[PDB]
């Protein structure tokens, strides 16, 4: 990707945001106990860049 | 940087409404006969209140 | 007792059926035939219940619940509260009344 | 001038501290050991000493709790601002001002 | 630099039941523990930032 | 291990209705006037 953008006399950020899918199932199986599934699809944890 | 100890108040305002309790189990509105009226009605009874 | 078993009740339309049954289907017909123009839709009252089984327990049991922080460690810029929530048996807690 | 208790505008409704009622003498409505103080509702601290006071007001939580269900079916789901249509000119939430 | 200061004091945790039925709970209970019937969520904003 | 991953988080399949025991759905509809589960369970939406 090339952005070209107006100039400033200051340091600057240029934000990104790639809209992906996250989710979460929470599962409950018995008394006192809680388990969890993470996903985020297509930067998946773990393999972020 | 010569301010004075001091002290806090609170207090609050509300105009145009009647304060009002609702008479059923929950406090929730889930109809117009609220279900304590229909459990009294059940009891047959009678009582004073105070 | 039941409302239904109570007359008045009944008649004076408190606790019953309601008005799309007990008039006569042929006043309905033209009630719902003339809805744009000329309005019967409220001259009659329909009744509403509300249920009695089953929703609300009777023993003693408590609205609002407030725990202590069983432990709580501080620092020069951030400081760290660990509570212990317990929900009893027979019930159910919704975590968007939770706040701190 | 005007005239409250026929035209509807009432202004005096801050001036209550809290309210106690008893059936048959022993009786403590609505009992059950279910508000957050049970033997009587409260709407006003003057001094708190354990944090029983809401909106940064001094409006016992309870009192503020009794309303909003009674008015919206709002609170044991979380606080939130009623839609528009639900809140009318003479609801509750629309009359709610906290100063300091 | 200009002398601001705040001091945190005390916390306490605040929750609400609902005052459902025993034995309904009860029920509610045993069904949403088949793991069949697990919880789904998702945020809002949904994204990955750089 | 046995649903492939999209499948599985809701993201492409059954609708609400269709993957939930049939009790959980009808005591949702018996009671969503005053105490409500609607969302707290997905809906996938596909092109």
């Amino acid at each position: 990707m090339t952005f070209e953008v107006d100039p400033m006399d200051e340091p600057t950020l240029l934000y990104v945001l790639f809209e992906v899918f996250d989710v979460v199932r929470v599962h409950r199986p018995h008394r006192g106990v809680i388990e969890t599934v993470y996903l985020r699809t297509p930067f998946s944890a773990g393999n972020a860049t | 940087k010569t301010a004075v100890d001091s002290i806090t108040q609170k207090k609050f305002l509300c105009d145009r409404t009647l304060w009002r309790i609702p008479f059923s189990s929950n406090f929730m509105s889930m109809g117009a006969l609220t279900d304590l009226g229909q459990n009294l009605l059940y009891a047959n009874s009678a009582h004073a209140l105070d | 007792a039941t409302p239904s078993m109570m007359p008045q009740w009944s008649y004076m339309h408190i606790s019953g059926q309601d008005a799309s049954e007990y008039l006569s289907p042929g006043l309905v017909q033209f009630a719902r035939a003339t809805e744009t123009y000329f309005s019967l839709n409220n001259k009659f009252r329909n009744p509403t219940v509300a249920p009695t089984h089953d929703v609300t327990t009777d023993r003693s049991q408590r609205l609002t619940l407030r725990f202590i922080p069983v432990d709580r460690e501080d620092t020069a810029y951030s400081y760290k509260a660990r509570f212990t929530l317990a929900v009893g048996d027979n019930r159910v807690l919704d975590m968007a009344s939770t706040y701190f | 001038g005007s005239i409250p208790y026929l035209d509807g505008t009432f202004y005096l409704n801050h001036t209550f501290k809290k309210v106690a009622i008893t059936f048959d003498s022993s009786v403590s409505w609505p009992g059950n050991d279910r508000l957050l103080t049970p033997n009587e509702f409260e709407i006003k601290r003057s001094v708190d000493g354990e944090g029983y006071n809401v909106a940064q007001c001094n409006m016992t939580k309870d009192w503020f709790l009794v309303q909003m269900l009674a008015n919206y079916n709002i609170g044991y789901q979380g606080f939130y601002i009623p839609e528009s249509y639900k809140d009318r000119m003479y609801s509750f939430f629309r009359n709610f001002q906290p100063m300091s | 630099v200009d002398g601001a200061s705040i001091k945190f004091d005390s916390i306490c945790l605040y929750a609400t039941f609902f005052p459902m039925a025993h034995n309904t709970a009860s029920t509610l209970e045993a069904m949403l523990r088949n793991d069949t019937n697990d919880q789904s969520f998702n945020d809002y904003l949904s994204a990955a930032n750089m």
